[PDB]
């Protein structure tokens, strides 16, 4: 099963005869460890807001830090393992940065979406290599295609969310989505939502400690993925403290 | 662990207690009387006859301890 | 079972950890720097007077003016001298000058351990080699001796020993030899050294010698010459 | 067991065992500490020797005219992944002629390590870096993992006994920042003798330095200056 | 996954043998006579026919007798599936050397070129070696008239007279108890082919339909390669048949 | 030994087995089973119909590009049905496959010609012991030129095959010979028909009874060059049909 | 619900002969009348082939 | 996409001496169809059974029964999958000669083509052979053929064979049936009849596929006229 | 050097030609068929130099084998073009051959004419061979551009006969192939233009001219 | 390749077990003896298993790798020629022999020849999913210098130099009777010396001239290896021999 020299975990070409792959699942397993990373739709963009592990005492900004830019207007959050999360933050730059030399217009996430989870997809099918233990979220802003979100599992998944939560308080954090409506409504007021709800989600158990990191893919940076003032962060951090009490 | 169909043995001592310790947790018999706390160190070992969502309701997962917990321990 | 690639609880690879084992299986080899020039020394240990002595060697050249002296695997350390040889020339034609110890030493060990036992192209090691070599030579800079591990680790000595006295025999070095100890002393030193590991007695016939001096090429040690330190042990 | 016989080989939990068993590999490798001001970057580094009638071998290594390393670990696989690096920073003075980025370079290493990893029938590097390095933006002073995760610190101690080096890295952790030169260096050797037992404090000869910052290109100090920087004595403090 | 799937049957055992062409040299055993004999004026070769029906095409010359050039011919001892592919090999290496030398192949020449791949699959790689050992006939300038035998790692041996498949020690020792070192001529080599064949052969009066017999003889100076039709046969049969009835009076 | 070959190896990577057929490829089978899709594909003289799940789980989940409806490309469109992660896999497969035979080739592209060169790709897949025979199922729709709308679907152990009629999924067994049925009490195909006979097989089997926003109707016309989703309002005027059918 | 065994232990031996009588009393010269019996399983492959 | 492929030992000889896996493919092609191939000597027909156990399937362009080229034509039996991809490589190479010789492959050339094939998949590890056996007809050079190959890379010669569920009888059943120097109508509707003596009852013409193959080529008839043979046999 | 065409019609394609097949103007062979069948469904007339057409016609009538078994619909005229388009330059435009791919598909009968050029050409009615525009240029004078089928096959090979006429290097037999996508009529001889003067008068000689010391047979 | 599979994997004994399990190959039979004149060296192998109907001619068992230089082989099992085996290394060091007297003047020595085998089994040993050749050669040849010499090599790689030399069905047995044969007019009669070969051959089982082949090299001249006939004549000279020492 777990405990074995052949098959199993060792492959993932095997198949058992209710038709289940067990490593693709293990892989699974592996992105909840991990504090939660939230990516809400709006009808005007995308904003994040990511839990960053606070793994020592001696931090700057920046360090371990699950916000990379996919493309100039793409932002990518991601939760589980960060070793594996780097090769993939490679992987669709590279798809997404030559996207852009030959088409001269903004990258389509739901184009983008499909060849990472492709390259997720052929690790899974193989027994010769393990699959990512990472899950993300591409987010985006453009008027050439709209506001998109999309995610991607380790197994090789594409489908658009409007709005997704990936780590370990996912099916608490996606109840309280269900609550807001988010298809419509301005990014100014969503930042101040994805920073309460990681505030109240986070225990002491699920990792030590974190620093709040929210980012901008909206009208208000006009399309382009940046990280938030300092004034938006600790507003949004301000809201998150008074609603916790 | 009942994925039988073993055309040769397969024991089974074992699975007439599988089969009678479902029958224990089913409401022939309270089961707001007997509460089961059960440890078993994985679920990929046990089958899904047992683990249901009326038979172990919760599923709680025990991560390896956190570096603040450690301290704790100590 | 289990692979042999993985890392143990201790902390360490196992294919290594038999790697230096097998340095440990072979014969003892003894590189001594001396700042009048480096010197090594190795055991024959002949066992039948039908062999030439003079075609059983354990000492090859990786230059005109390093000598190496190598221990474990006599076999699995050859092809590592076939590709210095290459190496050595190759730095006379871009440079245009001879091969330092360090610069040969260095680029060697990057090919020592590189090991995936599958899914490795087999223009790649399967498994990492048993050998230690000892590189003793006088180059521009001077007398240098540098001492390479089967785990990749270099490292620069005064006095070294490997083979199945590796560990007795550089504890005995590091009192006897130091640098007020002349070369012809560090000969004499190397020769006591040897008989524990050896079978017999030290004779010209079961050591060879080769010293590179200063201002001097590579000279390997003739049969007088060989004798006149076998009469003062 | 039988979540690490290759580094494909996952646990219940979801989790390779064998990558964290390389990390244990790094705990047997020298005590080496990497600390920043504003100014420069500064890596104090352990080195060991088998004879130490002779000089000892730097523990050093050369990768630009602003970035060193020092190795915790596996020294084979600490030059392997150094000559990738060498070649990228020697290839981005050519290409782009700026003072490569650290947060540029690390990432480069992380798709590398990631290789046999993510491969069947091999093993992961158990070797962890600390890099030193100055661009137009400032020292940053980076760790990579034996994963391909990486920590911009202010101070890093990764290697044998690490803990103890922290727990003056925790004390001090205000006062890198102002430093010069001089003052990041004696904080470091300060740091890096705690690892070993309380009764020995180093020599020069086992110490290696290499200095990075705006003042200066890249040298290494093996006993060369790294005479004052020993003074003014502090023995294990706990 | 890999390795432990892997039977490591690609190993040395400490008495130098590979598992695998010893595996394969049981293969040839099981399987039908194949015994070539030198003689004089020519070389023969005999094989045993192993395709009996009375709805038979014949759509190949034989599916046992194979000429591999225009001046080498050979016989099967194992298993055809090997065979097929095998014999295709031999054909473009045969023709190859035709090219370059303009001289009939040595059957040694033909044996090694071989050697090297099953050699290859033993070795490393896990591949299963040839099931078939063949017995390549020819006429060579150098030598003179030759018989060549292949193993399945492609070890070679130069024969006079030899036998493998099925009663393969039977074939041999009677035809060593006979005939030793190219004591006869090509009339008489063709009735002990057949005669060792009968004996070997379940059915003891054979037709043509059970034997198939193939002759290289050297006409003209140019070497002939002719596969025997069927009532060429039955008049060498009839030939042992009638010397089989003698020996017991 | 029983209870799969455990002690040998069939199950764990492509080899026979001791009884002919491999463990693992009839297993693929299975794997469908689990993605909890349904399709229900019906041929027609009118159009080739496809009735497949819109059905959605959250607010949180798209539907303005969540569908299992795919348009491979203009003429000729199709539905995936079990494992999602494989489903995507192979449509991105055979849209790049498709743009680049029309291109070079400069043939339009019936059912056949996507349908066998996936199968035959799918057949390399169960060959080799690195790469697993695939967790979903396609059946395909579009307009045979010489023969009219064909519906076409192929196993993912690589083998194509023609239909008048399909079901792939979950009920697999149950849909095919519920619609077999239908076949033999045989209706005149007109444009409502075809579209009738899918939605009554697949509400029968699941148990569910669907109305117009549960499914999502998929077609390839006749004068359509396009692939097509019919959506709710013609689904609703055949749905009420249903009702009053039997 | 039995199965073939014949290399299993005592465990194995107990169930074939109650599995035996249910089949005699169904259908075999036996059987119910406006009397239902009611089999409940988890497996209807941990059956007897027979059964 | 990262992988270098595995090559293992299950495709190396047992201690037994024989092939573990051919014995294996040849039980895949006794659970197949069966398929008679008669070489009449006045053409060859090949027959087999059309059905795949629904009858909901189209088949009036998918068939069993494939034409490779212009007068020479293959049918199976055993792995349909598996003979997709030998249907589509043995006109790769039926092609490939086209360009050459103007002439289309001969049955004799064809199969040590398809065999190397076959042989690849025993031989190297981490793949398995093909479990379709194959008979290929062609009229062509002045005569009619008729060749086998089954599965492992043998390839056999024979004027009547039998295949699948009750290949034994098949070929008992041809070898009293049809005789020797009779014409092309007489074996049309004996491989019919070895259909009968191989999996026996009912017949209807979407159960069976009967295809004829002349110089003027291989075609397998339409439903109509099949339908007009099943009133002749028994 | 050859003279070809073919037609696009009321009815399906009819093909004409003259039979002579030259190396450059010169004749290599005054027997065998200029327009040539191919499988069942497609013919191909051919024009130009003679080394360059023939072969391209073999090698892309093997990629349509393909390209036809496996979709199962039949050979489309568009789609013939693009393979000779891809086919020509990965030779790089070397050599001379003006093509006519001619196949009815499941709708009407298409025909086309394709230069070698590498062009996507569509024409209305196109005659090939020589140079395009003076072939071409006879469709628009006989053709109203549309008449009956038989009307049509008589003004088709009028208006080849008069390129036979005009230009000698044509010579023997005009053929006409009548294309469908299974019926490949092929009359050798729908007009003769010209034929020879028979060869019944020899140029023979006894051996007192020319002798022979050999008559064996070798081994 | 795609194989990669080990079949060599480091043991803490301090070893490569192919090496080992060929080294036993070579004591446990295949007698080869080797001795080195003053004009020519001589080398003979005792088994080609001559059983009196067998070919004698054309069989080689000791192969010219070049003109100059010259080995003979052993290691032997159940499956008794591991002709195969040496036939590989016969090839592959042929062509470097010519190839190193192409580019280098000098013909080529038996120190290269020595060099070239000891990284050929190193090489396989390096290499994923490749194992080590079990042969022992011994290499005969000339120099630059025209000076005879007898090199043997052993199946990890190392070699010597030596005088005489015996291996198989006990090394130093047939060494050590052999020991006694080599005098100074037995190295210096070049007549002597090919007995020298035959009279070692015979101590582990006597008699036999088929069984017994042995080839000469004289100076930097063309192998040439003798008639069984000539073998014959020399056995039945050297058993007098003994007799008249003793």
């Amino acid at each position: 099963m777990s405990s074995i020299g052949t098959g199993y975990d060792l492959s993932a070409s095997t198949f058992s005869p209710d038709g289940r792959v067990f490593q693709v699942e293990y892989a699974m397993k592996a992105v909840e460890n991990s504090s939660t990373a939230i990516g809400i739709r709006c009808k005007d963009g995308v904003v994040f807001g990511v839990e960053k592990l606070v793994l020592s005492k001696l931090y700057e900004e920046g360090s371990n830090k699950r916000l990379f830019n996919v493309d100039r207007h793409v932002g990518m959050a991601v939760a589980g393992l960060l070793a594996d999360a780097r090769s993939l933050a490679d992987i669709a730059r590279e798809e997404a940065s030559n996207f852009r030399s030959n088409f001269g217009y903004n990258i389509p996430l739901k184009h983008l979406a499909d060849r990472v989870a492709m390259y997720v997809h052929a690790y899974t099918l193989y027994s010769a290599v393990r699959p990512f233990g990472c899950s993300f979220m591409l987010g985006s802003y453009s008027v050439n295609d709209g506001a998109q979100l999309y995610m991607i599992d380790p197994s090789g998944v594409s489908y658009g969310y409007w709005g997704c939560a990936i780590g370990k308080a996912r099916q608490a954090a996606k109840t309280e989505i269900e609550k807001l409506q988010m298809k419509e409504m301005t990014c100014r007021d969503v930042v101040k939502e994805v920073a309460k709800i990681i505030y109240i989600v986070h225990d002491e158990v699920k990792d030590k400690a974190f620093e709040l990191e929210l980012s901008w893919v909206g009208e208000l940076t006009k399309g382009r993925h940046e990280i938030v003032p300092k004034d938006v962060r600790e507003e949004a951090e301000k809201y998150a403290k008074e609603s916790l009490k | 662990t009942k994925r039988f169909d073993s055309e040769k043995a397969g024991d089974r001592e074992v699975q007439r207690t599988m089969l009678e310790l479902l029958n224990q947790l089913d409401g022939f018999q309270p089961n707001t009387q007997v509460k089961v706390i059960a440890a078993t160190n994985r679920v990929d070992i046990l089958d899904p006859a047992l683990l249901r969502s009326g038979r172990l309701d919760r599923k709680i997962e025990f991560p390896m301890p956190n570096e603040e917990a450690r301290a704790r321990i100590m | 079972d289990r692979g042999v690639n993985t890392f143990s609880p201790e902390g360490r690879l196992f294919q290594v950890e038999y790697a230096i084992e097998g340095h440990k299986l072979g014969s003892t080899a003894i590189g001594i720097q001396t700042s009048e020039g480096v010197c090594l020394a190795v055991e024959k240990r002949i066992t039948s007077p039908l062999m030439e002595p003079s075609s059983i060697e354990k000492i090859v050249e990786i230059d005109a003016h390093i000598g190496c002296a190598m221990s474990g695997l006599i076999a699995d350390a050859k092809t590592l001298i076939d590709k210095a040889r290459v190496e050595t020339q190759n730095h006379w034609f871009t440079y245009n000058e001879t091969m330092t110890v360090e610069s040969v030493t260095q680029a060697v060990s990057n090919l020592a351990l590189q090991f995936g036992e599958e899914d490795a192209d087999p223009g790649a090691m399967s498994r990492p080699f048993g050998v230690a070599l000892l590189f003793g030579g006088v180059d521009e800079k001077g007398p240098q001796l540098f001492h390479m591990d089967p785990s990749g680790t270099f490292v620069q000595c005064d006095a070294r020993a490997i083979g199945s006295a590796s560990e007795g025999a550089q504890s005995s070095l590091q009192e006897v030899y130091h640098k007020s100890t002349t070369l012809k002393e560090a000969i004499k030193s190397s020769l006591i050294i040897l008989k524990q590991v050896m079978e017999e007695k030290l004779n010209a016939t079961n050591i060879e010698l080769a010293t590179v001096q200063p201002g001097q090429n590579f000279h390997m040690f003739t049969k007088e010459e060989l004798e006149e330190v076998i009469k003062d042990i | 067991n039988q979540y690490d016989n290759d580094v494909t080989v996952w646990s219940p939990q979801g989790r390779i065992h064998q990558i964290e068993y390389a990390m244990e590999a790094v705990k047997q490798g020298s005590a080496t500490v990497g600390l920043k001001s504003k100014t420069h970057a500064v890596l104090v580094a352990l080195k060991r020797a088998q004879s130490e009638l002779a000089a000892h071998q730097k523990k050093i290594l050369h990768v630009d005219n602003h970035i060193g390393i020092s190795i915790a670990g596996l020294t084979a696989d600490a030059r392997l992944l150094c000559n990738f690096m060498r070649q990228e920073c020697l290839d981005s003075r050519f290409v782009f002629d700026r003072p490569l980025p650290v947060s540029r370079l690390v990432s480069l290493i992380g798709s590398k390590t990631q290789i046999p990893t993510q491969r069947y029938g091999r093993r992961p590097y158990g070797v962890g870096l600390l890099i030193a390095g100055y661009d137009d933006m400032g020292p940053h002073v980076f760790q990579t993992c034996p994963s391909a995760n990486y920590f911009d610190c202010r101070a890093m101690s990764i290697g044998a006994r690490s803990q103890s080096a922290r727990t003056y890295l925790e004390r001090h952790m205000s006062e890198f920042m102002q430093c010069n030169l001089d003052e990041l260096v004696k904080h470091g050797l300060r740091a890096l003798r705690e690892t070993l037992p309380a009764e020995q404090d180093l020599t020069t000869k086992n110490v290696s330095i290499g200095i990075v910052g705006k003042d200066l290109e890249f040298t290494i100090y093996d006993d060369d200056d790294v005479s004052p920087f020993l003074d003014g004595l502090e023995e294990r403090p706990q | 996954m890999s390795r432990r799937y892997d039977s490591r049957t690609t190993i040395f055992s400490p008495e130098g043998r590979l598992y695998q062409v010893e595996y394969a040299m049981e293969a040839i055993g099981h399987a039908g006579t194949c015994l070539g004999i030198l003689a004089n004026d020519g070389v023969l070769l005999a094989a045993e026919r192993r395709n009996i029906h009375k709805l038979l095409d014949e759509v190949f010359f034989s599916e046992k007798i194979y000429k591999l050039n225009e001046d080498m011919a050979c016989s099967v001892a194992g298993i055809t599936s090997d065979a097929n592919v095998l014999t295709n090999e031999l054909r473009l290496i045969a023709q190859r050397y035709l090219l370059q030398y303009q001289e009939p192949i040595p059957c040694e020449q033909l044996v090694t070129a071989l050697c090297d791949i099953k050699q290859a699959y033993t070795q490393f790689g896990g591949k299963r070696p040839f099931g078939v050992s063949l017995l390549y006939i020819g006429w060579d300038k150098h030598y003179g008239f030759q018989l060549y035998q292949s193993d399945p790692s492609g070890n070679y041996g130069g024969w006079k007279a030899t036998c493998i498949g099925n009663n393969s020690a039977a074939a041999v020792s009677m035809l060593k108890q006979d005939y030793k070192e190219g004591e006869m001529t090509l009339k008489s080599a063709l009735a002990l082919a057949v005669k060792v064949l009968n004996k070997t052969m379940d059915v003891s009066k054979l037709s043509a339909e059970k034997v198939e017999i193939a002759t290289l003889t050297r006409e003209n100076g140019k070497t002939v390669i002719r596969v025997l039709k069927q009532k060429e046969v039955e008049q060498l049969i009839k030939k042992h048949e009638e010397e089989e009835a003698k020996a017991e009076r | 030994m029983s209870r799969g070959s455990s002690a040998g190896f069939d199950r764990h990577i492509t080899i026979f087995s001791p009884e002919g057929r491999l463990y693992q490829v009839e297993y693929a089978f299975k794997a469908i089973n689990q993605g909890g899709l349904t399709s229900v594909a019906v041929r027609g003289k009118d159009c080739a119909v496809i009735v497949t799940q819109k059905k959605v789980p959250d607010k949180l989940l798209d539907s303005s590009t969540v569908t299992h409806l795919f348009k491979i490309t203009e003429n000729i469109g199709c539905v995936m049905t079990g494992m999602t992660a494989d489903s995507r896999s192979q449509v991105q497969r055979a849209r790049y496959e498709a743009a680049n035979w029309k291109y070079k080739y400069g043939y339009e592209i019936p059912v056949d010609m996507l349908c066998k060169r996936i199968a035959d790709i799918s057949q390399v897949y169960t060959q080799n012991a690195e790469m697993r025979p695939l967790g979903c199922c396609m059946i395909l729709i579009g307009i045979d030129e010489e023969q009219g709308p064909q519906v076409y679907k192929c196993d993912p152990a690589g083998y194509y095959c023609g239909f008048k009629a399909t079901a792939a999924g979950v009920k697999q067994t149950e849909s095919t010979s519920f619609l077999e049925k239908k076949v033999k009490k045989k209706f005149d195909w007109t444009f409502e028909q075809t579209v009738e006979t899918a939605i009554t097989c697949l509400s029968t089997v699941l148990s569910i009874d669907f109305k117009p926003s549960e499914i999502e109707v998929g077609v390839v016309t006749v004068e359509n060059p396009k692939f097509r989703i019919l959506t709710e309002a013609e689904i609703d005027a055949h749905l009420v049909a249903l009702a009053e059918r039997d | 619900g039995g199965r073939r065994f014949s290399e299993g232990t005592s465990a194995d031996r107990e169930i074939q002969r109650t599995l035996m009588e249910l089949l005699n009393q169904m259908d075999g010269f036996d059987t119910l009348h406006r009397v239902k019996m009611i089999m409940a399983t988890n497996r209807p492959d941990t059956l007897d082939p027979a059964l | 996409m990262a992988e270098r492929g595995y090559s293992f030992s299950l495709t190396t000889f047992s201690p037994s001496g024989k092939l573990v896996q051919i014995e294996y493919a040849l039980a895949a092609v006794a659970g197949g169809a069966p398929s008679v191939g008669i070489k009449a000597a006045n053409g060859v027909v090949l027959a087999t059974e059309k059905k795949q156990k629904s009858i909901l399937y189209d088949e009036r362009s998918v068939h069993k029964v494939e034409p490779i080229t212009k007068h020479i034509g293959l049918v199976y039996s055993g792995m349909g999958p598996d003979y997709r991809v030998l249907v589509h490589r043995a006109r790769k190479l039926a092609q490939q000669y086209y360009l050459v010789y103007q002439e289309p492959i001969p049955t004799a050339q064809l199969v040590q083509r398809v065999a190397s094939v076959m042989q690849e998949y025993t031989q190297s590890g981490g793949v398995r052979p093909f479990g379709v056996s194959l008979l290929i007809c062609g009229w062509n050079e002045g005569r009619p053929y008729l060749f086998q190959s089954d599965p492992s890379g043998a390839y056999f010669a024979w004027k009547a064979t039998a295949m699948g569920k009750n290949y034994v009888n098949g070929k008992t059943f041809l070898e009293k049936r049809y005789n020797e120097d009779l014409e092309l109508e007489d074996a049309i509707h004996t491989a019919i009849l070895t259909l009968k003596e191989s999996f026996e009852g009912q017949m209807t013409e979407d159960n069976i596929e009967v295809g004829i193959c002349n110089e003027a080529g291989f075609r397998r008839l339409t439903p109509t006229e099949v339908r007009d043979y099943l009133a002749a046999i028994a | 050097t050859t003279i070809a065409g073919v037609v696009y019609k009321d009815g399906i394609v009819l093909g004409a030609d003259t039979r002579a097949t030259e190396g450059m103007v010169v004749a290599d062979k005054n027997c065998s068929k200029i327009h040539f069948i191919s499988p069942n469904i497609y013919c191909c007339g051919a024009g130009t130099a003679a080394d360059t057409d023939m072969t391209t016609q073999l090698i892309s009538s093997n990629l349509e084998l393909h390209s036809l078994t496996t979709g199962r619909l039949p050979r489309v005229v568009t789609a013939n073009r693009m393979l000779k388009q891809m086919l020509f330059r990965y030779q790089g435009y070397i050599g001379a051959a003006l093509v006519l791919g001619g196949v009815d598909v499941t709708g009407p009968h298409l025909y086309s004419i394709y230069p070698h050029g590498s062009t996507d050409k569509l024409p209305y009615v196109t005659m090939g061979s020589g140079s395009l525009a003076a072939m071409a240029v006879f469709e628009d004078k006989f053709r109203p551009d549309m008449e009956e089928e038989e009307a049509k096959k008589l003004v088709s090979e009028a208006i080849a006969a008069g390129i036979f006429n005009d230009l000698g290097s044509g010579s023997n037999i005009d053929l006409c192939v009548i294309s469908k996508s299974k019926l490949d009529f092929l009359r050798p001889y729908s007009v003769p233009n010209k034929k020879g003067t028979r060869f019944g008068r020899y140029r023979c000689e006894k051996g007192t001219t020319a002798v022979l010391t050999e008559k064996v047979t070798p081994l | 390749m795609s194989y990669d599979r080990a079949i060599t994997v480091f043991s803490p004994d301090g070893h490569l077990f192919q090496v080992e399990y060929a080294q036993e190959a070579v004591k446990k039979g295949s007698t080869a003896v080797g001795v080195r004149g003053r004009d020519i060296v001589v080398l003979g192998v005792e088994k080609k298993s001559v059983a009196k109907l067998q070919d004698e001619r054309t069989v080689r068992k000791i192969c010219a790798l070049d003109d100059n230089v010259c080995m003979a082989f052993a290691v032997v099992a159940s499956v008794s020629g591991l002709t195969a085996d040496a036939r590989i290394v016969i090839n592959r060091a042929r062509v470097e022999c010519q190839s190193h007297r192409l580019t280098v003047g000098d013909p080529v020595t038996v120190e290269y020849i020595t060099r070239y085998i000891a990284s050929l089994k190193q090489r396989y040993t390096q290499s994923n999913g490749r194992r080590p050749f079990g042969i022992s050669a011994l290499i005969v040849g000339f120099d630059f210098d025209g000076t005879p010499r007898l090199y043997q090599t052993d199946p990890s790689g190392t070699y010597h130099a030596w005088k005489a030399n015996a291996i198989g069905r006990g090394a130093k047995s047939v060494r050590e009777f052999l020991e006694k044969n080599y005098t100074d007019d037995a190295i210096e009669t070049d007549d002597l010396t090919i007995k020298l070969v035959i009279k070692a051959l015979l101590e582990v089982v006597q008699s036999g001239g088929k069984n017994i082949e042995l080839a000469v090299m004289r100076r930097d001249q063309p192998l040439k290896i003798l008639s069984p006939e000539e073998i014959e004549k020399y056995v039945a000279e050297i058993e007098k021999e003994k007799e008249e020492n003793e």
